[PDB]
DNA sequence: GCATCCGTGAGTAGAGGAAGCACAATTTAACACTTTTGTCAAG
DNA sequence: CTTGACAAAAGTGTTAAATTGTGCTATACTGGGAGCCGTCACGGATGC
């Protein structure tokens, strides 16, 4: 299974809202080239290439992880959609 | 399928539909068997 | 009153899926008389017309939900409540 | 821009057959039987439902965009898209009136 | 003669 | 006449209209009754009918008939030699003029169409119009190639400057869509004819330099 | 009225019934013109019902229009819209799709419950766009039609497409699918693993659900492509996920014959 | 390999020719080789004479003789250039003008009439076809029971399928005994009057029952005369035509007196007068002579009617499903009656043809057009429901395909309108239609298999043969009888014990009637001759079937079927006795005719010299393509010199072993899991199957291509490709076609061909390509023929066809075509299908290597490993017993002959198990080799479990264990011995057409329909996969509501959708939000068609558009 | 309370699929013939 | 950048010629040819 589904279960009255936070976030971390995230360097998933180590291209991993870090907040009537990514593309320009 | 209270948006009808139609093959057919849910 | 799964199907208040049950002649004929109108409330609907379905994460309970990391959200808050 | 949120069903009065219509097929004649073009006319005219390739004409007079909205005077085909010839309906003025079976038997 | 078909209504209808 | 195209009432109409014809024709004084000059024209209505409304894609009235006589010549000969004849012998029989090139030709023209619902094998689920593939509309690779073919061009006629890219996106009309001449596009500048064909030329020699200096445009031309 | 590559022409049966109709209105409107008697415009009359009737709905009343030469009834509007082959129910409730296969299905039993055995080919053809902008984004292709042309060829594919093919497929996921899908769990998300060979290796605790067996059944194979589908995918249609029937509430992935046996 | 036999029962006869039943009945309709003067009244001969003489009423066109001429081609011709083998049929004709009476004789030819192989199959077309022969109900009168009334009966008066109307008679509850002909009913009593019956003579006949001739006594109708009770028969058949004598009596005459209308046939008139016991003098309802018309069978079914009323003792209801009452219509008889009714059309033809144009000078020749028969024969041979495509996988799939019944086809029943009752296995089926086999599925019960000795009569009744028994002695003479004839005798079994010929035992097992019981010596009258005519061919080839449950000895006989030749095939090592005759009646394998000596022996040929002194050359098949693709060839089994018997083997066909049939090998098995390999009916094999070529095949594939003359120009197989490099164009010959010899992978070119491009100027962006790169565009463009993807090999052979090349008949525009065949050499992989003749079938799941295979103790290793969980639930025990008796025959080097239901019994296998032992432990005594260690350990534990005798020395166990069939096994990876004995035998197993590589389909992107624009269907189109409603509804369930959206809208018919997602894709980027589908908009504009307004409204009720304005009026 | 009409009946695959002739009227291919465009050369 | 030429592609009539559309044929002829039962069985709504 998905590691920590069971919180990212209890984190929510209901799992599609937690799905649609899961695809939220991984869209958001999409656009600006993962420079968003608020993950550690020392968190940041990563994948076993021929050369190395190197960072996850799965974005939807990514923001279970975030997720599961609890730095993210969620819900209903947050911010202005438009304001909301103005400000995004503002702090992280892409 | 989680032995929880359900959650909000779940399509129970289809889920309804689909679980009571799925055992259908094993009932049997020879007013009893499938005939007899038919003309429940 | 009490009818069958077919009869309570083919008399619902949507002619898209009564339609595309069965009895396509009968239920478009009924409905283009009386100028039904369908609200798009079940699912048959908007698998027809490919649309989001009103249920699962495509649900209006949920679908609205909105997400933010820390910095933005004290940025959006900080920069608007400042005047 | 608007989103779909209802559909509705009703009869369709001659006046708004006609108005759907781009023209009245008049002619049984689907395809030319040697160049294999559409006939005048026809169930496959071009006046009528749309040209068959983009932006180009039956008599090959206009052959670009930059005339996009317009009707040649020679052939009379609009110069658009050839995707138009799936949405754009035509109509058959009866001699007499016919009732429609569905609301017969 | 017959109705439904069209063929021996139109020969009662010229044989009268 | 049944059973050439047509149905029976329809062929009934059309001796009517035949009849209807003779009528206005007829003459008394000659004292032949009127069934026989009715006759021809009532055949020659339905005949020409069925020359007319026969086929999906008609074909005009001589052409039918010679392919009603080359059919006949056919039949012939296949009674008498006791095989199907070739080309060469009907077009023979047929008489001069006809070689088997002509032969096959009227052939060639004389198939019907078939139709898109037709099904295949004992199952009921299967037709014509499920195996014919549509070759109208762009595939997806095709429009993404088209799209980056675009993009890419525009990108290599940024180094060309302001006015030569200008020339050579109104003379293979890159602009309003379809191209124009020197004489025109020299009305928009104010330029004469032949000055335009020595700057486009030039950048058209610059963009080849640029192009065997990076080879990002050569796999696009297929 | 479409050519077919061999040159013959092939039409709907729509177009007949419009030129029956057409003919019969002409025909009327020149018997009309030449002040025809009563009893032949009442023929042509009925003549256009029935073929205004036969073009809404062939069949409905009297014996059905047919093409000469055959006896199959020709499809009216009617026809298109009705029945099990009808538009709705063929084009509208259910549809073929792109970025799908099928094949035979094997046992795994080292999987894990959310892994499936994914030949390499079959996910070569399926995640083929993605395959090629990783391949431009590395040095095997200098741009995605160069990739493209590579690919069209087995013998001009190099030992890195696997590479990079193996880098795409991380952490998505793909839908397993055995007809007839009688319940919910017909349907499964597993994690890919790339397979040598040409079938579908299958996790021995999902085979009730699917209700598959080893004897020659095959499955389909569907690729979720955005992020919502794959969050969905991965949260909600995940086998490791589904654990108890939702019709029960007991579990449905449980210990099988040779599992219940050994132990 | 030494063969010993079980058995005790001594079959008299033979089994019958196995394809006599469409051989003999082919001869017989066509009758090409009887004398024209000696030729009897059936098939063809009966058509003209039956549709002949052709009179205008003074114009006679009379019938002499035909005849059929030598075929055009030969069959491999036919099979090359893709024609169909037949011969040519003429006419004699006379016209007789009875004016003046002179008659001009002249041979017209009627066209082509296709020939049988001397298999058994026609070429139609290039292709093999097998017509399959129809069961359908016996013309006759038949007496069934009315279920709305009981006590009350219905007579039904049935004749030829499309040979005459049904007849009803019923007694209604007025009294009056009505007829319904036509769905019309009417008082019988006016039909008798116009046949010239009074009321006296029905009170002298039908008034000697009871109240039951009061209903038909009407005295109303009595006296009028019989010429106007026809006139007003004649208005109350068919309402509205103009009453006339004329008419009314014509009509009458062709509908109950007709010959020609009107057809009880031979069987029908054998049924009504061996039950009304009546003598027809013809086969119709009644006989219009002298200008009256005269009663054949009214009165007499009237009178059995009446008297079954009655209830008097000799007269009973008749069973419909009794297979005396079905009949069988073989590949003759429907070719007769196709070529009946196109000679009628002829004949109406020269009707209307006679009747204007130069009447004084016409010759049968011009009256004649004999299209119509040549169209109804090909139509019937060619778009046909029981023409089927030869299914030639193997000789056996042949074999079958000739000997099965089918109750579906023009004339027969419907797939989903029959159930229940003409699906079952009914009591006369005992002999003459095999029961296990049939087609599970829809089709159960209406295809099934005639059985070994059973044969079809001249009316079309199946006969099964008998063994007289006089006086308590089973004497040499057999009967053939139909199920009628049999319910007549009491039918003892064929393993009553017989003390020589005298049957020993006291109480004997019989039938009466279909009803077991137990007689007897002297009660029994006829015995079974054996228990193979029970069963088909296909079935009597699973030995030890009594040990298996029906449901999967149904599958073991259709699964033989499918097995596909192999390389290196065995014949099995437990045989039933059938594989000899199977190889032999199939015409697979070369035999010798007669005494002889072999002069030359080649790969390709073989020449003998007989006796007599003429040397034969039998050419061999070599690398033939069957239709499912598999390789057919002939390999020779004899050297120079060698001294040939008649009948004799002299090339193997194939899937045959020196003449035995052979569709598989004899593996190594153990009973055992293994590591959860063998989950759920999947197959563990060994590396060392793969080593030594074993379940290895050979597939040729066709590849098909053809050079057109187009508007633009002709298009070119050529070398010369435009913008291709050399590599692409290695392999391919200076005439643009493959090598032959080369290597071909998917993307190869197999030939070369170009198009002309159709004339469209280019887009801007690719005119400043060309203008960049200064390159002209060509002409032409490539539109070669390429591999498909997943398929290759070796190219073996190409056929190149021109127009005008001799025989092959191109469509027109089509200037030539070319065939390239691709064989490939098929290993056992992953995936692959194997199976048994019990039913158990599996894909090969892992193969291990030889080092990990479990072992016996002198180290061979095994080669299967079948789970054991599959037999207890099926029930199919025979391949446990097969298993035992091949593991005594493997290691005492020997083969065995069990027949089905009489064959090796227990005790002799244990027998022959002790024999395997001691040849199999005493040479490891003779090397000098004790007991294993962990073989003591097996026996400790063995004997913890009850499967040895306690207290017994180690080898006594040791036989024990053998005796029982298992045997200590050692496992490869860690050397210790598996915890308990395994049960290891030999095994004969299949390899079946079922392959991973030929299913195995994934696609991208590809092609789209015309009007829905969705993605194509099948793996030959590159298709998707069809997403039907339980798939949605199943992601409905989910709640993956953007998975549906995206498999409804983006994946499937979402034009800028589906191009944004995948330019999206390729960019990197994330695929964007969908659109409406073009589904939706075709349903709104066919919607418009039917003149209703569908508008798509938004929150506020305002019309959307979703054309995007390309369907508004400016 | 009996006749009568009318709609419904599982999925996914595969593989095999019989008129002629005359004369006027409307396209169409060939032929000149004249601008209308690319080039070329210099200043 | 601007002039003045020149060869070739393209647009403009003109016409004999294939190609297509239309009319007429006078002994007398006067209401069709298929097609026919393992009819599929069971509900359901409607009309008498
Ligand atoms: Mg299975
Ligand atoms: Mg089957
Ligand atoms: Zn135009």
């Amino acid at each position: 299974a998905e590691p920590g589904i069971d919180k990212l279960f209890g984190m929510v009255d209901s799992k599609y809202r937690l799905t649609v936070v899961v695809a939220k976030r991984a869209q958001q971390l999409l656009r600006h080239g993962f420079k968003n995230t608020v993950l550690e360097p020392e968190e940041r998933p990563k994948m076993q290439t021929l050369e190395g180590l190197f960072d996850d291209p799965n974005a939807v991993t990514w923001a279970m992880k975030e997720l599961l870090t609890g730095r993210l907040v969620f819900g209903e009537n947050l911010v202005p959609e438009d304001r909301l990514q103005k400000e995004m593309e503002r702090l992280y320009p892409v | 399928s989680m032995a929880r209270p359900v959650s909000i948006g779940e399509a129970v009808g289809i889920v309804a539909a689909q679980s009571i139609g799925e055992p259908g093959t094993q009932l049997t057919m020879r007013t009893q068997g499938l005939p007899r849910v038919i003309e429940l | 009153l009490l009818m069958g799964v077919t009869k309570s199907a083919l008399s619902t208040k949507s002619w898209l899926s009564a339609a595309s049950f069965q009895n396509t002649t009968h239920v478009l004929t009924e409905a283009a008389i009386a100028g039904k109108k369908d609200e798009l409330i079940g699912l048959k609907e908007n698998v027809i017309l490919g649309r989001l379905i009103p249920a699962g994460t495509g649900s209006d309970f949920v679908r609205f939900t909105q997400v933010v990391d820390q910095k933005t959200l004290k940025a959006i808050e900080e920069a608007r409540k400042e005047a | 821009k608007k989103e779909v949120r209802k559909v509705r069903i009703a009869l369709a009065s001659p006046e708004k057959i006609r108005s759907w219509s781009y023209g009245e097929v008049e002619k049984p004649e689907t395809i030319n039987y040697r160049t294999l073009k559409p006939e005048r006319d026809g169930l496959f005219d071009e006046r009528i439902f749309g040209p068959i390739k983009d932006y180009e004409c039956a008599c090959g007079k206009y052959k670009r965009q930059r005339f996009e909205g317009k009707v040649c005077e020679r052939c009379g085909v609009e110069v658009t898209k050839s995707i138009v010839r799936r949405y754009r309906m035509g109509h058959i003025e009866l001699a007499t009136p016919a009732a429609h079976i569905w609301f017969v038997k | 003669i017959s109705t439904s078909d069209p063929v021996r209504q139109y020969l009662h209808e010229i044989g009268q | 006449y049944t059973g050439r195209g047509l149905s029976f009432l329809d062929l009934i109409q059309e001796g009517n209209q035949g009849l209807i014809r003779a009528v206005e024709k007829f003459e008394y004084k000659r004292r032949f009754k009127f069934s026989t000059y009715a006759t021809w024209w009532i055949r020659q209505a339905i005949n020409r009918a069925i020359a007319d409304q026969a086929r999906t894609i008609r074909i005009p009235v001589h052409m039918v008939e010679t392919i009603n006589k080359l059919s006949r010549t056919a039949r012939q000969l296949q009674q008498e030699l006791g095989r199907e004849p070739t080309y060469e012998e009907i077009a023979e029989a047929m008489g001069p003029g006809w070689d088997a090139k002509r032969v096959e030709e009227t052939l060639k023209i004389a198939q019907e169409p078939v139709s898109l619902e037709t099904p295949i094998g004992d199952e009921k689920d299967s037709f014509y119009g499920d195996f014919i593939p549509d070759e109208h509309l762009p595939s997806p690779v095709d429009a993404a190639t088209q799209s980056l073919l675009s993009e890419e061009l525009e990108k290599a006629l940024s180094k060309l400057s302001e006015r030569e890219a200008m020339v050579l996106k109104l003379r293979k009309g890159l602009i309003d869509g379809r191209e124009h001449t020197l004489e025109e596009v020299g009305a928009f500048f104010g330029v004469t004819r032949e000055r335009i064909r020595q700057i486009e030329n030039k950048a058209l020699r610059k963009l080849k330099y640029h192009e065997s200096r990076t080879r990002k445009l050569r796999d696009f031309l297929d | 009225m479409v050519q077919v590559d061999g040159g013959r022409f092939a039409t709907s049966d729509l177009n007949d019934l419009y030129r029956r109709l057409i003919n019969r209105n002409n025909r009327l409107k020149k018997l009309l013109a030449q002040g025809a008697p009563e009893i032949i415009i009442r023929n042509e009359k009925r003549m256009l019902q029935e073929a205004v009737d036969a073009l809404l709905d062939n069949g409905r009343r009297g014996a059905p229009v047919t093409n000469p030469g055959s006896d199959r009834p020709l499809r009216s509007l009617t026809d298109i819209l009705s029945g099990k082959q009808g538009r709705f129910r063929q084009n509208l409730l259910g549809k073929r799709v792109d970025y799908s296969g099928r094949s035979v299905i094997v046992v795994g039993p080292q999987l894990k419950l959310h892994q499936c055995g994914l030949p390499k080919r079959m996910a070569l053809e399926l995640f083929k766009p993605f395959l090629l902008k990783k391949m431009e984004e590395k040095g095997i292709a200098p741009n995605v039609k160069a990739a493209r042309r590579m690919l069209e060829r087995q013998r001009d594919i190099k030992d890195e497409v696997w590479d990079a093919l193996e880098e795409v497929i991380h952490g998505k996921v793909v839908l397993l699918n055995r007809a007839p899908t009688l319940h919910r769990l017909g349907i499964q998300a597993f994690q890919p693993v790339l397979v040598e060979g040409q079938s579908i290796q299958l996790h021995p605790l999902v085979c009730e659900a699917f209700n598959a067996d080893f004897d020659g059944d095959q499955m389909a194979v569907h690729v979720p492509l955005s992020s919502f589908a794959q969050a969905e995918a991965r949260i909600q249609m995940l086998s490791a996920h589904n654990l108890l029937s939702p019709a029960s509430g007991e579990p449905l992935a449980k210990p099988s014959r040779d599992i219940i046996l050994g132990l | 390999m030494e063969i010993k036999r079980f058995g005790r029962i001594r079959e008299v006869i033979p089994l019958p020719p196995l394809t006599e039943i469409q051989v003999e009945s082919y001869r017989r309709a066509l009758q090409a080789d009887v004398p024209p003067e000696k030729r009897e009244n059936v098939g063809i001969q009966a058509a003209f004479r039956e549709t002949f003489p052709i009179e205008e009423e003074g114009l006679v066109l009379d019938f002499l003789e035909y005849r059929l001429g030598e075929p055009p081609f030969p069959q491999d011709e036919c099979r090359e250039k893709d024609l169909t083998y037949q011969a040519p049929l003429y006419a004699r004709l006379q016209l007789i003008h009875k004016d003046t009476g002179l008659i001009k004789e002249d041979e017209v030819f009627l066209g082509h009439i296709p020939l049988m192989t001397e298999d058994g199959s026609f070429i139609i077309n290039g292709a093999d076809r097998v017509i399959v022969s129809q069961i359908h109900r016996s013309p006759g009168v038949y007496f069934t029971p009315d279920p709305a009334r009981p006590g009350r009966y219905i007579a039904s008066i049935i004749p030829l399928p499309k040979r005459g109307p049904w007849i009803d008679l019923e007694v209604e509850p007025n009294g009056v005994v009505s007829m319904k002909v036509n769905k019309r009913k009417f008082p019988l009593v006016l039909l008798l009057r116009v046949l010239g019956y009074d009321q006296e003579t029905l009170a002298r006949e039908l008034g000697a029952y009871g109240e039951l001739v009061q209903g038909l006594m009407d005295e109303s109708v009595f006296a009028m005369r019989p010429e106007e009770a026809l006139i007003r028969l004649f208005t109350l058949l068919r309402p509205g035509d103009p009453p006339k004598r004329d008419k009314a009596v014509a009509y009458v005459y062709g509908l109950i007196a007709d010959p020609r209308r009107y057809d009880l046939g031979e069987a029908g008139r054998y049924k009504a007068e061996e039950k009304l016991g009546i003598r027809l003098s013809g086969r119709t309802l009644a006989r219009f002579e002298d200008g009256e018309f005269k009663d054949e069978v009214f009165l007499p079914t009237l009178r059995y009617l009446f008297a079954l009323t009655a209830g008097v003792p000799g007269h009973e209801v008749d069973d419909i499903d009794h297979l005396g009452n079905r009949r069988i219509r073989t590949v003759g008889e429907l070719m007769t009656d196709q070529f009946r009714v196109g000679l009628a059309r002829l004949a109406r033809g020269v009707r209307e043809r006679m009747l204007m144009g130069s009447e004084d000078s016409l010759t049968p020749a011009k009256l004649v057009n004999s299209r119509p028969l040549e169209a109804a024969i090909r139509e019937f041979f060619s778009r046909s429901q029981l023409s089927q495509f030869k299914d030639e996988t193997n000789p056996l799939s042949s074999l079958r395909h000739k000997r099965r019944i089918s109750a579906l086809g023009p004339g027969g029943l419907t797939r989903e309108r029959a159930g229940f009752d003409v699906r079952d296995v009914h009591r006369t089926h005992y002999g003459r239609i095999c029961p296990v086999e049939t087609p599970e599925g829809a089709n159960i019960g209406l295809i099934t298999s005639l059985a070994a000795y059973a044969r079809v009569d001249e009316l079309g009744f199946i006969r099964t043969p008998y063994r007289r028994v006089v006086g308590g002695v089973v004497t040499d003479e057999v009967v053939y009888m139909t199920a009628t004839e049999e319910d007549r005798y009491t039918i003892a079994q064929a393993n009553t014990p017989l003390e020589g010929n005298r049957i020993a035992a006291e109480r004997v097992v019989a039938r009466r009637k279909g009803e077991p019981v137990i007689v007897s010596p002297e009660e029994v009258e006829f015995m079974d001759v054996s228990p193979k005519q029970v069963f088909s061919v296909n079935t009597n080839l699973i030995p030890f079937l009594e040990h298996d449950d029906a449901n999967r000895a149904l599958m073991g006989s259709n699964m033989q079927t499918q097995a596909v030749p192999l390389i290196r095939a065995q014949a099995p090592v437990v045989m039933t006795g059938l594989e000899e005759r199977v190889v032999r009646d199939s015409l697979a394998a070369l035999y010798a005719e007669e005494d002889g000596e072999v002069a030359k022996v080649d790969g390709n040929r073989i020449v003998v010299r007989y006796e007599d002194g003429r040397l034969v050359e039998y050419p061999l098949r070599r690398f033939y393509r069957s239709n499912q693709g598999t390789a057919l060839d002939q390999r020779p089994r004899v050297v120079v010199g060698q001294r040939v018997r008649k009948g004799d083997l002299l090339a193997d066909g194939p899937a045959s072993e020196n003449g035995f049939l052979a569709l598989g090998q004899n593996v190594l098995v153990a009973i055992m899991p293994f590591d959860g390999y063998n989950f759920e009916d999947a197959i563990v094999i060994s590396e060392e199957l793969l080593k030594r070529d074993f379940y290895t095949s050979i597939h040729i594939e066709r590849y098909e291509i053809e050079a057109r003359d187009t508007k633009l120009g002709p298009e070119r197989i050529t070398r010369d490709i435009p913008h291709l490099s050399e590599a692409a164009l290695r392999d391919l010959d200076e005439e643009g076609v493959v090598r032959i010899g080369a290597e071909v992978k998917p993307g190869d070119i197999l030939v070369g061909r170009t198009s002309f491009k159709g004339e469209s100027e280019p887009t801007p962006e690719e005119r400043l390509l060309r203008s960049i790169f200064g390159e002209k565009a060509r002409d032409v463009k490539d539109t070669s023929l390429r591999v498909p993807p997943g398929e290759g090999g070796i190219v073996v052979r190409t056929v190149r066809l021109r127009r005008g090349d001799p025989g092959v008949e191109l469509k027109p525009g089509v200037r030539e075509v070319v065939r390239v065949y691709v064989a490939q050499k098929r290993k056992l992989q992953v995936g692959d299908k194997l199976a048994n003749r019990h039913g158990n079938k599996g894909v090969v799941a892992k193969i291990l290597p030889v080092e990990d295979m479990p072992h016996l103790p002198d180290g061979t290793p095994v080669d299967v490993i079948l789970n054991p969980l599959g037999v207890p639930s099926r029930m199919n025990l025979g391949q446990i017993l097969e298993t035992h008796l091949g593991l005594a025959g493997y290691f005492l080097g020997q083969r065995y002959i069990s027949p089905i239901f009489d064959g090796a019994k227990e005790p002799e296998i244990k027998e022959l198990l002790a024999q395997a032992f001691e040849v199999y432990f005493g040479k490891r005594k003779g090397e000098g080799f004790g007991v294993d260690k962990r073989e003591v350990e097996v026996l400790r534990r063995a004997e913890k479990l009850g499967l040895v005798t306690p207290g017994k020395t180690p080898e006594e166990q040791l036989k024990e264990l053998f005796l029982q069939g298992k045997v200590v096994l050692y496992d490869g990876r860690t050397g210790e011995p598996i915890e308990g004995p395994i049960v290891v035998g030999q095994m004969f197993i299949m390899k079946l057409y079922h392959m991973v590589e030929d299913k195995m389909h994934a696609r991208s992107t590809g092609p789209y329909s015309l009007i829905t624009q969705q993605p194509l269907g099948g793996k030959a189109q590159f298709g998707g996969q069809r997403f039907g409603e339980m798939e949605v509804w199943a992601l409905e369930a989910y709640g993956a509501a953007h998975t549906l959206q995206e498999m409804l809208t983006l994946k499937s018919d979402d034009i800028e959708g589906r191009n944004a997602a995948y330019e999206a894709i390729i960019k990197g980027e994330d695929v964007p939000e969908p659109s409406v589908p073009e589904s939706f908009r075709v349903l709104v504009k066919e919607l418009q068609a039917l003149a209703l307004d569908v508008q798509t409204l938004d929150e506020k009720d305002n019309p959307v558009d979703i054309f995007e304005g390309l369907a508004s009026k400016r």
